[PDB]
């Protein structure tokens, strides 16, 4: 019943006192943090309190659309000897710092995701060249289909690929995408390996990589350019904002302190100082 | 990042009056606290004096104060170091070091720098 | 079939016979197939921390010595 | 009345029972008691086996020593209980298995002794590499200790044999071992002991995972980690040291798919 | 009950008159503003009065948005030695005249202000070059967070600070924000320091500006091209729009007579002549 | 949960039976959760001068001479 | 129940707290809980200012060394505290004002330390002299120690500077200052400091005086008198040494007649 849009407890007032009660007191050892309200230690009025938590909620907190990738497209002339890059982004989080982070503070989750793309593009010879303008597709390839190996093979006949055409110029692309975990909450943080290492085999087929799991593996965007090919080149970027709607969460870990390090929860040598200078004795 | 187009030394003898101009490139307006400084030949690198962009005013350092003057032109993000009564003791590689702000404080040295300038050099010759 | 809830009314315009006063509502009506695809009710719930904060089998009395 | 103390406290399962006189109570993780695999989010179709008391009793892990160059030890579970009688074995003859802890570290000195211990319950312990150019590189043999465990350290210290890599961890001490300040490391489960007060502390932990069961072999669960918040000093004494030890139980254990025996490499 | 839209008061009829009542008569000593009506002094017939006060209610006194600034933005070439300048505005209306004085005839007040973004742009080479649509981004740093360093670097992650992106060749953006206020009103006007001079320190320390407070503090607005470099130069212009709505007012000011001269009440030598010649004696 | 409302008619058509006469109104529909974002009813109250005209602690009775 | 110890207690007045956990309970002077002036008692007929928490605060002298050479110390009231915050200022702001107090003697060893503090709260304490000329000579600024206090001696010093007096005063400890037998002291209220058991003391005084209320600068209500009934020893140490530090606290403290400040001449 208490929501998030609700009014924190009104602090009571409280007078002197000389008793065997001791609020003050505790003993962290316990583990339990003392739970004290202000009134417990000092002389109280009564407060009729307005403050509510109504925007630190756990949906809040997520509730800013992030950056998670830059990638990069063009079309070039037909007569160019470079073939005209497509580019295939493996879907994770992890790319980036931002949005990590705030992933981090938690072991687990479930969290229907809302993706937006914004395309924009820009010539690259300093040729009073035209362009018309352009046409992209944003291909889901889920785990295991076919990755589109030429800009224009089959593989874009999209008989099932679920794709959006974007055409530039115009309001930035959107998608929703449900829980599509193969778990009942995605993993942050996988303690373990894939494959066991087998007393009766080679230590080769029994290695795997330190904290790679499946559970976090969603398969990846393949991105072309539609428009053939055209005498002036024209290279475009195509950034994705990922939002977390829908959001829940499960068991609290401390954030992130040291410059992150690739995929794992690895750190480099020399980022491994976060906290500056001050003395103890000058406030 | 912000930069600071430092210009324009010299060594001219006593008494002498120079001056140094250092832009906002950089977005001077609320955030930079333009200070000047001076590296005493490897003893040797001391704060002059120093501007509050936001409103213009100035402090010195105890031994420059009165001769040196900081100026500013607000509108074509320059602070101007008016190094009058230059003498032989004025040598050494001069600076221009910008900070941030506090929404009010005043920009002082125990406060910024941030950002620094090229470190362009006045010498003041000797008798 | 439409979601006419209300909104909790911060900054009061000088108006009652339509805004400030009377209870302002808003509708939402979804317009796709799959949950997935609905905005954010943010009309959550709240819990109390105890399932962190006093994580004690035996019930924390905090007037008392916390270790009796 | 009749003096019941917050500091006594006896806890028994199967056929073990440790009693204790200087307890801190007792904390029952996220405050859900363990327990067996409900209906409603049951999984696996075959009929699960339910080890109880052949499986839910306490075992003893092996003891350390604590000095004031410890800079702090690391376990993982089920890992550590994997040489642990029959919840060793029941634990190679299955492919899933899910399994509750209570954790129980032991270690006392005197009145005249005194340091901070902090046990922490981190659920999905991930640790760090040795190796600055190859990431999640360690090796399932450095990855699994087994019931001697790890050892937190105060320095990173590279692994710069790129010939025949060291493929362990090195975890540093103030990080949490994982890059994250230890002062807030205060969010898990955790129990101090702090020499003057008490003499154990006493984790119940529920299975926490992302799945309704799993394996066992392949994904540690928990991970419990101590590390002296307040070092070690006796007397004026320059050689102090008392030992801890940590007495790990399986709880409400069960598991399904029986097959046959996994064997792995361990070294 | 009296709403803006409801009739003045009928003006009644009144006849000649020979009484000890004096209306005519006050005494402005009191303070008290002497409250006639036509009819106190003159013979008025009756009258239906229809005019009401509906448009000069304070809602109406503020209906119109407002330049408040310009922010300048940039896309140059990738070979040019200027860096790609992208436009930080600290947001505060007293950059322009024009809304400030309307906002000066109140002490305080509470209002949800209506940000509206018109962007404009050009070329600037006489280059028969091309450029192609531009997409902008207008990033909301709310107090302290990391202020944009390079027009490309992490900072524009938008993890947390809401944003918008918009296309060039569309209908101007715009966003509402709610009272964000640290207090219970904005104060127009802060008599006072945020620092006491203590007498155990050094004045420097001790030292702030009169008239400066955090009450009136609330972030930057960070504006950048995101197309990346274009091998001609285009620079475009982002005019912020601000129409405060729901708003309410407190204690009224005489309005400012002098031309403003910087963020303080302060003024310059020259400007403080308002009034024009004129004769007692010539209508 | 829509929000009819009345507009005050300033010129009328030749209509009654549909414009002119019968009390023009209007429909309005909040369409986003935040008050921040509804826009102003602009059917604001009025009050009386005075808190201002008359700030005087004994009422003021125009009639009578005023310093007595 | 809930183990509540009558040495466990927790003092709380205005925006302060004194807890304490070897506590000997504490003791209400004659068994009056301090109060403000009544309307049947009232004298002056002015609106009487009731400073209340801005007043009513523990305000901490400064500390005391206990050694084996230690006599005694001797505090006045509201003298020791004229210094104090507000209570300090509105006792120089009137004419007349009364007030309780709750003195808090605080002073902790160690289990091998030993000895006795009797903390006694003399109603009226009148001193004696230092000359065996003139009688009652001694002058205000001696009388007035204000925070630091004064201490008793061991033996009696006259004064026989009759050219320039020290006119202050020369307190002999075993006849508790002013020429009575110390053994007898236990008849005001008091509580005794035996390192062994306590580390505190606790004496709540409600107003006692002749009038109902009266001038602060001038007439002095309460005393406070701290002796060492058993002297100080330590270890097989020669110079044991521990600290002992008054906090004390004015309670439903009332003031008549604001006037213009008063400076007394303290020196
Ligand atoms: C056409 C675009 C469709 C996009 C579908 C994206 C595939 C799902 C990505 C889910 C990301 C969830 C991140 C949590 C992963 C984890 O920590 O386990
Ligand atoms: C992305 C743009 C969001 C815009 C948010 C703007 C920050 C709030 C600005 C409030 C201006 C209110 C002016 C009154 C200030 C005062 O006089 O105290």
């Amino acid at each position: 019943a208490a929501t998030s849009r609700d009014a924190l407890p009104n602090t009571e007032a409280s007078g002197p006192t000389h008793s065997k009660e001791i609020p003050a007191l505790t003993a962290v050892e316990t583990g339990a943090t003392n739970p004290l309200v202000p009134s417990d230690t000092v002389q109280t009025r009564h407060v009729v309190q307005h403050r509510s938590r109504s925007e630190s909620s756990i949906e809040s907190f997520f509730a800013r659309g992030a950056c998670v990738t830059i990638m990069t497209v063009d079309n070039p002339a037909s007569t160019t000897n470079k073939d005209k890059l497509f580019a295939v982004w493996k879907i994770t989080y992890k790319d980036t710092v931002q949005l990590r982070r705030k992933l981090e503070f938690f072991t687990y989750s479930r969290f229907d995701m809302e993706l937006t793309f914004v395309v924009t593009a820009n010539f690259t010879e300093t040729n009073n060249g035209h362009a018309l303008n352009q046409v992209y597709q944003i291909m889901y390839v889920p785990p295991g289909a076919p990755v589109p190996e030429k800009w224009d093979d089959y593989t874009w006949q999209t008989s099932s690929n679920p794709s959006i055409f974007y055409t530039y110029g115009t309001a930035p692309a959107r998608i929703s995408v449900p829980y599509v975990g193969i778990s009942n909450a995605y993993s942050h943080f996988y303690d373990g390996f894939s494959k066991v290492p087998l007393k009766d085999q080679s230590a080769a087929l029994g290695d795997s990589l330190y904290g790679a799991a499946s559970l976090n593996d969603f398969g990846i965007l393949a991105v072309r350019v539609v428009n053939d090919h055209n005498p002036t080149k024209v290279t475009s970027k195509i950034r994705v904002y990922l939002k977390p709607k829908h959001i829940r969460v499960w068991c609290p870990r401390p954030p992130r302190a040291v410059a992150y390090y690739g995929p794992g929860v690895d750190y480099k040598d020399g980022t491994l100082t976060p906290l500056s200078t001050k003395d103890l004795t000058t406030y | 990042q912000v930069q600071l187009q430092e210009s324009g030394g010299g060594s001219v003898q006593a008494g002498g009056s120079l001056r140094l101009s250092c832009a906002a490139s950089g977005y001077q307006y609320s955030l930079l606290c333009m200070a000047w400084f001076r590296q005493v030949l490897g003893e040797g690198r001391e704060g002059v004096a120093f501007i509050t962009t936001y409103n213009g005013a100035m402090r010195y350092a105890d031994t420059v104060k009165g001769r040196f003057t900081v100026s500013q032109d607000k509108d074509k993000n320059t602070v101007y170091l008016q190094m009058n009564s230059l003498k032989p003791e004025d040598t050494a590689i001069y600076y221009c070091a910008a900070g941030r702000w506090r929404f009010g404080d005043i920009c002082h040295e125990g406060s910024g720098y941030n950002y620094w300038g090229q470190g362009t050099q006045v010498t003041v010759s000797s008798h | 079939g439409a979601q006419v809830s209300s909104q909790k009314v911060g900054a009061h315009e000088n108006s009652n016979r339509a805004y400030g006063g009377s209870t302002i509502n808003y509708t939402t009506i979804n317009y796709y197939r799959d949950s997935a695809s609905n905005a954010a009710s943010k009309q959550d719930f709240s819990q109390d921390p105890s399932k962190f904060t006093e994580p004690i089998k035996d019930v924390l009395i905090k007037t008392a010595p916390m270790l009796n | 009345a009749c003096g019941y103390s917050d500091r006594v406290l006896q806890l028994t399962l199967g056929n073990s029972t440790i009693t204790t006189q200087e307890a801190a109570n007792s904390v029952v993780a996220y405050g859900r008691w363990p327990e067996y695999l409900r209906d409603s989010e049951a999984n696996p179709v075959d009929q699960p086996t339910e080890p109880d008391v052949a499986a839910c009793r306490f075992y003893t892990l092996d003891t350390v020593s604590w000095t004031k160059e410890s800079r702090g030890w690391w376990w993982k579970l089920p890992d550590a209980l994997r040489d642990m009688g029959l919840f060793g074995q029941n634990m190679y003859y299955h492919y899933l298995g899910r399994s509750g802890y209570t954790v129980h570290v032991q270690c006392n000195a005197s009145k005249f002794h005194q340091g901070a211990l902090g046990v922490f319950a981190v659920p999905e312990m991930c640790l760090a590499g040795d190796s600055n150019t190859t990431t999640m590189h360690t090796s399932y043999q450095n990855a699994n200790p087994g019931e001697k465990g790890g050892t937190f350290t105060g320095t990173f210290t590279p692994d710069n044999n790129q010939t025949s890599p060291a493929r362990r961890f090195c975890p540093v001490d103030y990080l949490l071992g994982n890059g994250t300040l230890l002062g807030n490391a205060f969010v898990f489960p955790h129990q101090i002991i702090n020499l003057r007060t008490n003499n154990c502390a006493t984790l119940v932990l529920p299975y926490v995972n992302s799945l309704s069961i799993d394996s066992m072999v392949k994904h540690n669960n928990w991970g419990i980690a101590i590390l002296p918040l307040a070092p070690l000093n006796f007397a004026s004494e320059s050689s102090p040291e008392i030992p801890i030890t940590l007495t790990i139980a399986p709880m409400c254990c069960e598991f399904n798919g029986l097959r046959n025996i996994t064997l792995p490499r361990l070294q």
